[PDB]
RNA sequence: UAGAUAGAAAAUAGGUGCCCGUACCGCAAACCGACACAGGUAGUCAAGAUGAGAAUUCUAAGGUGAGCGAGCGAACUCUCG
RNA sequence: GUGAGUCGCGAAAGACGGGUGAGAAUCCCGUCCACCGAUUGACUAAGGUUUCCAGAGGAAGGCUCGUCCGCUCUGGGUUAGUCGGGUCCUAAGCUGAGGCCGACAGGCGUAGGCGAUGGAUAACAGGUUGAUAUUCCUGUACCACCUAUAAUCGUUUUAAUC
RNA sequence: GCUGUAAGUAAGCUUUGAUCCAGAGAUUUCCGAAUGGGGAAACCCAGCAUGAGUUAUGUCAUGUUAUCGAUAUGUGAAUACAUAGCAUAUCAGAAGGCACACCCGGAGAACUGAAACAUCUUAGUACCCGGAGGAAGAGAAAGAAAAUUCGAUUCCCUUAGUAGCGGCGAGCGAAAUGGGAAGAGCCCAAACCAACAAGCUUGCUUGUUGGGGUUGUAGGACACUCUAUACGGAGUUACAAAGGACGACAUUAGACGAAUCAUCUGGAAAGAUGAAUCAAAGAAGGUAAUAAUCCUGUAGUCGAAAAUGUUGUCUCUCUUGAGUGGAUCCUGAGUACGACGGAGCACGUGAAAUUCCGUCGGAAUCUGGGAGGACCAUCUCCUAAGGCUAAAUACUCUCUAGUGACCGAUAGUGAACCAGUACCGUGAGGGAAAGGUGAAAAGCACCCCGGAAGGGGAGUGAAAUAGAACCUGAAACCGUGUGCUU
C-alpha cells in the first residue's frame, strides 16, 4: 500500500534506518528498499543489488517517528495518528 | 474464411528444394476439405493451378518437464503454382 | 476501445473485423518465419476482434426487440 | 392387465415352500363395446 | 414395356474430380510371448549345376558374422566319430 | 546381508590393417575369411504406434566394454480423380418401425438397414531424396462430369430420344 | 501493479483507475439420451430451402430434417357405409442423467443360528427393477375403548422384552390408557332442477355441461321460515378455484475498525529487564526466536447498482348463511360377505377375529349395515365399497460459518506431493510407493585436477558434516586404525 514513500525500517538485520521504496509485491508481501544488499553473483564476483524484507516497517511525516498508519475518513485519504498529510 | 484455412506456413531443406517447381507447403486449420484450400488461397493472392495434394500426421509424444504429453495434430498441405510465383519473405 | 465502437453504424463493423484479421494474418504468417519481435501485439488484436462481434451481437439482439 | 398377479409362497402339506402365481383370468374377445380386442377377465363378463 | 419429354450430338476444344491410409519392422530385436527370449506368426516371388523333384550338397541375387572374451586342452556331464 | 565375487553371461567363425578418441577384442572405413540361399533374401496384409532420417550426448537401459543403437536431446520426415477402402452390392450374422409375447427389465420378429475375407470398378515405364513413390516430375494413357460448338429429330405422337 | 501453476527472456498494458472481486448478459467446436441416415464414442454420408464463389459442375455458410403420444387437418375403403392405414402441421410433453444417501411399490435369495436339520430364523435383509419427492408414506373414523368416555395422521418416551405367537426349541413381539413435539380439515358420487343431445312412442329416458348437495347425537333431497346480495363479508395463490400489482428482511462483492518505547543477548526479537496504553476488541494466524499495543485480523458498526429468496398491505379474485318439518326419494354392486388356496396383521391354521390377492358363488337399502379377538343375544360406538392434504419426522452429493481430552506421513480419505495416476488384466475390475533446504535463493563468482561427473580451495549465509538424493540422521550392514589377545 506503499509507492515509494518514507519509512522506518525497525524489526530486521539492522534497524533505526530510513530509505524510500520499490516493489510491494502483493502476493509474497515483500516490499524492496535500500537496506539489504544481497553479494549475488552470477557468469561477478559479487553483485550488490538490494533485497527485501516482510513488513516489519512503519511510516513516519510530521512526528518524524513511526506511527500505526490508519486510513481514515472520506474526503480515502490516509491521516495517521499526529497529523493526517498524504501517503 | 482463409484466416481460419491458413494457420501457419513452413520452411525447411524440403521446401527450399520445393520452391524449384514453385511448390509451397503450409500447415492448415483442421477439417477442412482440399478444395477450399484452393478457391481460399486463390481468393487471397491471385495464384492458383497445379492443384494440391495433402496429407495428415500423428501427434508424437515429448517430455519437456518429466511429465508425459502429447504434440499436436499437424494437418500439411502442399501447395503447387502455374501462374507466377509468390513471395512474403 | 470500448466505445469507439458504439460509434459505428452496424456495417463499417464488418470492415474493421476484416481488416484486423488481414492485419492478424500478415502476423501470424510472418510469425514462424521470424521477422516479428513483437510479441503481446497480438492479443490487442484479437481481443478487438472479440469486442466487435460482441457488440455486433448485442446490437443484434437489440435490432430484434 | 396381463401380470402374473399373487406371487407368493406354495406350502405342501408338510410345509416346505414354494413360489407361485394365481394368474388371474383372462380370456379375449372382440370388445362387445368397442370394435377391437383384448384381454379380458371373466368376472367382469357377468 | 408402364411412363417421362420440344428435340439429340456424332468428333472437336476447355476444364472440374472429395474423405481415410500411405513413413518403419513385418519368420522379427519393434507383433502375442513381462526380457533386445533358440517358440508361433495367413499370403506372393522363389535363380544356377546334380536330380523325378520346392528333396539333398555347393553357390548367385542379396543379407549376416548372432552383444562377453583370452588362456590351459584335468575329473565329471552332454553332443558327435 | 548371508550364499558369492560363486552359477550364469541366452545355439553360431572370425582375423589383420588404417582412422577416431581422454580411453578401444566390441565404433567407421576397407582387404581377406566363413554362413543362409523354398532363404537369416525381396513385397505386402494383421499387429505395434514415430521405433524412421540427420546432428550432437553417454546419467542410467544394452546381460561385458562402448567414442555406438531400435536409449536421451534438438530438428525434420508420410503428398493419389486411376492404388486397398467409403460416396456400389450382398450371404452368415447383428439391429429391427409397426407387431406378437412377458411381473418390471426385456425377449422374439416382418418391412427395411449395417456388415467382406467374396462380386463390379478408369494406369503404365523410367527417373528422384539421408528419409516418400503407380502419390512428386518426365513422357505417354483412361473413366465420369460440365461448359462452348455442328453435319441428325419434327403432333411431342412416334420418331432421333430418357 | 499485471502478463496463472512455473521459473526465464522479450515484447507490451496500466490513476483516462488495469489485474482482482461479485452479479447479469453474449459466445458456448465435437461426442454423448444424440434425435436426418450410418457408426468400432468424439468419424463418415446425405437430404431439402435460402445464400456465397464459378462461364458451369464440383465446394461451402446458416437454418431444417428421428421415434412415441395427443391434438387439428385432409385422405382413406381391401367393402358403398367407414373405419385399420396414409401425407401434413402444433406441443418448453417424454425419453436420459443422478447422492451407491433418505422414501414408496414390484419381484425376491443362501451361507448362518437352531449346537445337525427340512417347520422356522437370517428376512421380507441383500442386490435387481420401477416411480416420485425434497421430503415421502399415512390420514380426518364403517376407530380406540368400557367411563364423569374421547373424537385426523405421524414421530419421541413409557407401558414391555409384559400380554401373546412358536418343532412351545431357537427365537420373535405388539397394541391400548398416559406424558410430549406439531396441530387442519375439505371436494366429489347419488337422489332434485335448467340447457342441449339420439332413441323424438308426439311417454320420458338415457348421453354431456352447469347448478344442488356432502352425514351418524343420523344427514341431505322435497316443502316451509328468516340472513346475504354481486356482497356484509369470509378472502387465503401450501389442499379446500385458479390468475396478477406494491413495501420490509436475509443472501451473493466490501469498508471502517483503540492502543508501546528502550537496555542486554542475538544473525535476527515478539524473550529477561524496566517503566506505559486500549479493551463491546486478551479469538486465531503470520511477522528472521514465544507479541492484546508490527500486519492480517476479531468485538461493534456500516454497506448492495443488479439479481434471488422469504415475508407484509391494497390491489386481486372468489363466495350466501342458518332453522324447522321429515309424507316421498337418496345415501358409492357383481361391491361387502362365504368357501378354496395364499400372503400379511408380533399372530406359523390354530378356536383365529380384523385386512389384502386369484378362481367361484353371491346381500341389505335407516324398523338398514360393520365392529366391540370363533359364533348368537342385549348394550355401546361408527357409517366402507370415491378422492386431496402443510407442520412435527428421516438423510446430506453439496455450500456458508464454526468445533474437537480427532490423526499429524507404514496413521488419517486409497489419495497432504500432478492419484483412482503409473501399473496389472482382453474385461468386468483390483491398485501403488513418493511431504519438509534456509529467515530470505542470497542456489557456490573465481582458481586448481579432471574428457566429464565429482572433488579440494575461495566466497553467500549464524551454521553448507544445511549445498539440492539438501532439518534432525538411530540400528542392521560395511570399513579404516588402533590398546589387549590369539
Ligand atoms: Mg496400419
Ligand atoms: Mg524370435
Ligand atoms: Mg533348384
Ligand atoms: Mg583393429
Ligand atoms: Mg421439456
Ligand atoms: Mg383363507
Ligand atoms: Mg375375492
Ligand atoms: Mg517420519
Amino acid at each position: 500500500i506503499k509507492k515509494g514513500d518514507n519509512v522506518k525500517v525497525i524489526a530486521g538485520k539492522d534497524k533505526g534506518k530510513e530509505g524510500k521504496v520499490i516493489a510491494t509485491l502483493p502476493k509474497k508481501d515483500r516490499v524492496v528498499v535500500e537496506g539489504v544488499n544481497i553479494m549475488k553473483k552470477h557468469q561477478g564476483g559479487i553483485l550488490e543489488t538490494e533485497a527485501a524484507i516482510h513488513v516489519s516497517n512503519v511510516q513516519l511525516l510530521d512526528p518524524k517517528t513511526n506511527e500505526p498508519t490508519r486510513v481514515g475518513y472520506k474526503f480515502v485519504r490516509i491521516a495517521k495518528k499526529s497529523g493526517e498529510e498524504i501517503k | 474464411e482463409a484466416r481460419d484455412i491458413l494457420k501457419r506456413p513452413v520452411i525447411t531443406e524440403k521446401s527450399s528444394e520445393a520452391m524449384a517447381e514453385d511448390k509451397y507447403t503450409f500447415d492448415v486449420d483442421t477439417r477442412v476439405n482440399k478444395t477450399q484450400v484452393k478457391m481460399a488461397v486463390e481468393e487471397i493472392f491471385n495464384v492458383k493451378v497445379a492443384s494440391v495434394n495433402i496429407m495428415n500426421y500423428k501427434p508424437k509424444k515429448k517430455r519437456m518437464g518429466r511429465y508425459q504429453g502429447y504434440t499436436n495434430k499437424r494437418r500439411k498441405a502442399i501447395v503447387t503454382l502455374k501462374e507466377g510465383s509468390i513471395d512474403l519473405f | 476501445k470500448a466505445k469507439e465502437i458504439r460509434d459505428l453504424t452496424t456495417s463499417e463493423i464488418e470492415e474493421q473485423i476484416k481488416s484486423s484479421k488481414e492485419e492478424l494474418f500478415n502476423l501470424r504468417f510472418q510469425l514462424a518465419t521470424g521477422q516479428l519481435e513483437e510479441t503481446a501485439r497480438i492479443r490487442t488484436v484479437r481481443k478487438t476482434i472479440a469486442r466487435l462481434k460482441t457488440v455486433a451481437r448485442e446490437r443484434e439482439i437489440e435490432q430484434s426487440k | 392387465r396381463k401380470a402374473s398377479t399373487g406371487n407368493r409362497r406354495s406350502h405342501a402339506l408338510n410345509s416346505t415352500k414354494r413360489r407361485w402365481n394365481a394368474n388371474l383370468q383372462k380370456v379375449r374377445i372382440l370388445v362387445d363395446g368397442k370394435p377391437k380386442k383384448v384381454w379380458v377377465s371373466a368376472r367382469a363378463l357377468k
